[PDB]
């Protein structure tokens, strides 16, 4: 859905604590601002992507204190009040399964929505679903009993509503067993959250790559700025330092090109995640294989670091 | 007396839903809403 | 419905007339085009370490070879200023291409048709949409039916009338607290539970939370009134 | 007849088959013929 916001002092990266390197950097003019406008443009968008995915409802719906969801047991995906952050049981698996520079001017800005606010929007969508069906999308939330919601669902896949009620015990026991298999699976597989981890790994690899470029000589006598300045005059220093300014600016223009290109991949995924939020969670899709394989009955969203997980429920 | 206030943002109104195993809300009436959407 | 539509298009007129907010999504594209060219013009004023930004003030001061050592710097920095602009413009062209491909899809599905996709053609249930042109963009006026004044009712999944469980063909069952009716899911309009409005499967033992009511049969009183017609034919024939 | 709908004669539909179709109006009228038949029988008696 998003990636780490990153912002850089182009001056501190190229020229940290040197007025000389600053005066030589002025010879290139606006390029440091052009880079900072681009990284700001990325960074601002990361909030927008998260806002389009999670902030689809403008009322924070809350589940009733009593649970009579027809024998379906959402205790595994609803909030757990016993916890220091009010996230669900399956969300605490997700927040563990993803495992996640200062002095070089590189800075990681915070997201606008905290992981608590994302737990709130997630809970509001899920509480909206299990109490109010499609209606909490299309207007104000209207309550409906969950076994009745599941009847209207079965009619959405072209199955007759008695095929639910004549089997409701089995349908719930299969649902309850399936959600257990989600927990068991997510403990077991390391590749499960692989998309999210690969996004973290790429943004991290690019910052460590950008830092390690500070060690490169670029054909200068040293990478260390004061090794050049301490032994040379204004002329021979300008020759030498102007290679380091060239090389380091080329390193930022590389990082920012990668991060812009990588931001478009995250954008394309975030819009897909916003569409699946609207069409799999706030509704029931007729699209074949769009909301997971089978015929779609409903979906439950769960939050993850920089991402979203959908639990899609299907009649097979 | 004007100032720049700073605050934790409200995500929406808090709104518990009147769900019971035999209760349903159905609209007696509707509104027709025209909305604008803008694309580059 | 016509008055609420005419009212709503009036609110679109008044909204867009009153305050300059909504079209920021087009303005931010026009602005990044202007800002990127404006930046690209400003880069010409940089030295790239040469004795000047002004090419003729290099050429009209130096010879053919003391100048090269300067001019090659300007060619280098300037060319990198173009490569940066053209990269940003290509990356930007993807953002607009994506947006355009969505605008073509929203035209296809919300204008040339009707969409059953939730929120895709604006919040609500989609009726229809009207396209409007805008500078470098498209505006869609999506028209939507929005449920407004709900009442709470009691409900049950099925009725049992004659040892058999009955279900709606369309709609849901509801009670005003004293009687039972069937009604369409998205607009309260109650009907007496008939053998036409409902269909049957199985017996009463299985469905959790089923309830008891009469089911009407519209064939019955038509035959009963044929029995009372018949009774007055038999009675009169006893008379002569 | 409550599950089905009816169109044309049987020449056109490639792969059509023959079977009975129940009209649930029929025994609801046939019971109403036997009742009527009972009326006449008892009316022969006085
Ligand atoms: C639940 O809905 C019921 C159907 O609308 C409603 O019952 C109906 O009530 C009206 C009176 O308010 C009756 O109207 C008739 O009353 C007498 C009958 O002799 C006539 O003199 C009148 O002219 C008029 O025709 C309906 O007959 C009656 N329907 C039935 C099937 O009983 C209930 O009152 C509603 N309950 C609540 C709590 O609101
Ligand atoms: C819905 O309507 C049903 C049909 O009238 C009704 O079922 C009937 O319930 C009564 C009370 O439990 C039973 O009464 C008899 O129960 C046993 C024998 O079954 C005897 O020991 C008792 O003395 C008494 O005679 C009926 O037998 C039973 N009828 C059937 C066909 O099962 C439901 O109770 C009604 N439910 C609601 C919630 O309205
Ligand atoms: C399904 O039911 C159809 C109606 O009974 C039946 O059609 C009938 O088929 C027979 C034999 O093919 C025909 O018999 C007559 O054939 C010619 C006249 O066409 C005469 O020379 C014969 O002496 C004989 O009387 C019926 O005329 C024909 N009737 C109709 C309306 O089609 C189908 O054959 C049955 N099919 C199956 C698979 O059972
Ligand atoms: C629809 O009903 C809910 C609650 O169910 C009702 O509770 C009784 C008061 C009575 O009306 C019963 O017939 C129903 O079963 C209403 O929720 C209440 O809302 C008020 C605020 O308006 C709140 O103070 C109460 O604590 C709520 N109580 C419960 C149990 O929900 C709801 O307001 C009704 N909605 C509409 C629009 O009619
Ligand atoms: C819903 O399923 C959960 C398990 O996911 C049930 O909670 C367990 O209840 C047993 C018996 O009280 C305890 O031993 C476990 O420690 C509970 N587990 C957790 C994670 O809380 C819950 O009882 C089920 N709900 C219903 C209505 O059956
Ligand atoms: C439909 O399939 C389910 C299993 O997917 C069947 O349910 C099982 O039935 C056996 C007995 O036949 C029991 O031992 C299992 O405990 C049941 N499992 C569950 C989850 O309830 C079901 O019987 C099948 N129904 C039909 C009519 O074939
Ligand atoms: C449905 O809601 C509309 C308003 O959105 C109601 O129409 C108004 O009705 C009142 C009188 O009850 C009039 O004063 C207004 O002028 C009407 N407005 C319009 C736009 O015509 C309508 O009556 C409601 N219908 C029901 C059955 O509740
Ligand atoms: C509904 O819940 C009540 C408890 O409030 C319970 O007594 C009743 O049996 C339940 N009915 C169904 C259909 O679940
Ligand atoms: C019975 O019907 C006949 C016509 O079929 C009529 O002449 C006669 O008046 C009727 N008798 C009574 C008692 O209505
Ligand atoms: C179906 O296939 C068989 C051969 O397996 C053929 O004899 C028969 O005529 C076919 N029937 C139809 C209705 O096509
Ligand atoms: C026969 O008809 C008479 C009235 O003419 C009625 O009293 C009696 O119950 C009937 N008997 C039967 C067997 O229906």
């Amino acid at each position: 859905v998003s990636m780490t916001k990153t912002s850089v002092d182009c001056t501190m990266y190229i020229c940290g604590d040197s007025t000389e390197c600053s005066n030589l950097l002025l010879q290139y003019g606006s390029f440091c601002t052009q880079l900072n406008r681009a990284l700001t443009g990325i960074a601002v968008e990361q909030d927008k992507n998260t806002q389009e995915v999670f902030a689809q409802v403008k009322q924070i719906y809350k589940t009733p204190p009593i649970k009579d969801f027809g024998g379906f047991n959402f205790s595994q995906i609803l909030p757990d009040p016993s916890k220091p952050s009010k996230r669900s049981f399956i969300e605490d698996l997700l927040f563990n399964k993803v495992t996640l520079q200062k002095f070089n001017g590189l800075t990681v800005l915070p997201p606008l929505l905290t992981d608590e606010m994302i737990a709130q929007y997630t809970s509001a969508l899920l509480a909206g679903t299990i109490t109010s069906g499609w209606t909490f999308g299309a207007g104000a939330a209207l309550q409906i009993p969950f076994a009745m919601q599941m009847a209207y669902r079965f009619n959405g896949i072209g199955v007759t509503q008695n095929v639910l009620y004549e089997n409701q015990k089995l349908i719930a026991n299969q649902f309850n067993s399936a959600i257990g298999k989600i927990q068991d699976s997510l403990s077991s597989t390391a590749s499960a959250l692989g998309k999210l981890q690969d996004v973290v790994n790429q943004n991290a690899q690019a910052l460590n790559t950008l830092v390690k470029q500070l060690s490169s000589n670029f054909g200068a006598i040293s990478s260390v700025l004061n090794d050049i300045l301490s032994r040379l005059d204004k002329v021979e220093a300008e020759v030498q330092i102007d290679r380091l300014i060239t090389g380091r600016l080329q390193s930022l223009q590389t990082y920012v090109t990668q991060q812009l290109i990588r931001a478009a991949e995250i954008r394309a995924s975030a819009n897909l995640a916003a569409i699946k939020m609207s069409e799999c969670v706030l509704g029931q899709s007729k699209r074949v294989d769009f909301c997971g394989k089978g015929y779609h009955l409903m979906s439950f969203p769960q939050s993850a670091p920089h991402g979203v997980v959908f639990l899609h429920v299907t009649y097979v | 007396s004007q100032s720049i206030i700073a605050y934790t943002m409200s995500l929406g109104a808090e709104n518990s839903v009147a769900y019971s195993n035999n209760s349903i809300a159905i609209p007696t009436n509707f509104t027709i809403s025209v909305t604008t959407e803008i694309l580059p | 419905i016509a008055n609420q539509f005419n009212s709503a298009i009036g609110k679109i007129q008044d909204s867009l007339s009153s305050t300059a907010s909504a079209l920021g999504k087009l303005q931010d594209v026009v602005n990044q085009n202007a800002q990127a060219l404006n930046t690209l013009v400003k880069q010409l004023s940089s030295n790239f370490g040469a004795i000047s930004s002004v090419l003729n003030d290099i050429l009209s001061r130096l010879d053919k070879v003391e100048a090269e050592v300067q001019i090659d710097r300007l060619i280098t920095g300037r060319l990198q200023s173009l490569q940066t602009y053209v990269t940003q413009q290509l990356i930007r062209a993807a953002e607009i291409r994506a947006s355009a491909n969505l605008a073509a899809i929203k035209m296809s599905e919300c204008v040339l048709g009707q969409s059953k996709r939730v929120d895709f053609c604006g919040k609500g249930y989609h009726l229809m949409s009207f396209p409007q042109s805008a500078p470098h963009g498209v505006v869609f006026l999506h028209v939507t039916y929005v449920p407004a004044q709900e009442k709470n009712f009691t409900t049950a999944p099925a009725i049992c009338h004659d040892g058999k469980a009955h279900f709606p063909r369309e709609g849901v069952f509801v009670s005003n607290g004293t009687h039972w009716f069937v009604t369409q899911r998205n607009f309260y309009e109650p009907q007496i539970i008939t053998t036409d409005n409902t269909f049957v499967s199985g017996n009463c033992d299985v469905v959790i939370g089923i309830v008891n009511n009469t089911v009407y049969d519209p064939l019955q009183p038509e035959l009963d009134s044929f029995k009372e017609e018949l009774d007055k034919y038999f009675k009169n024939h006893t008379s002569p």
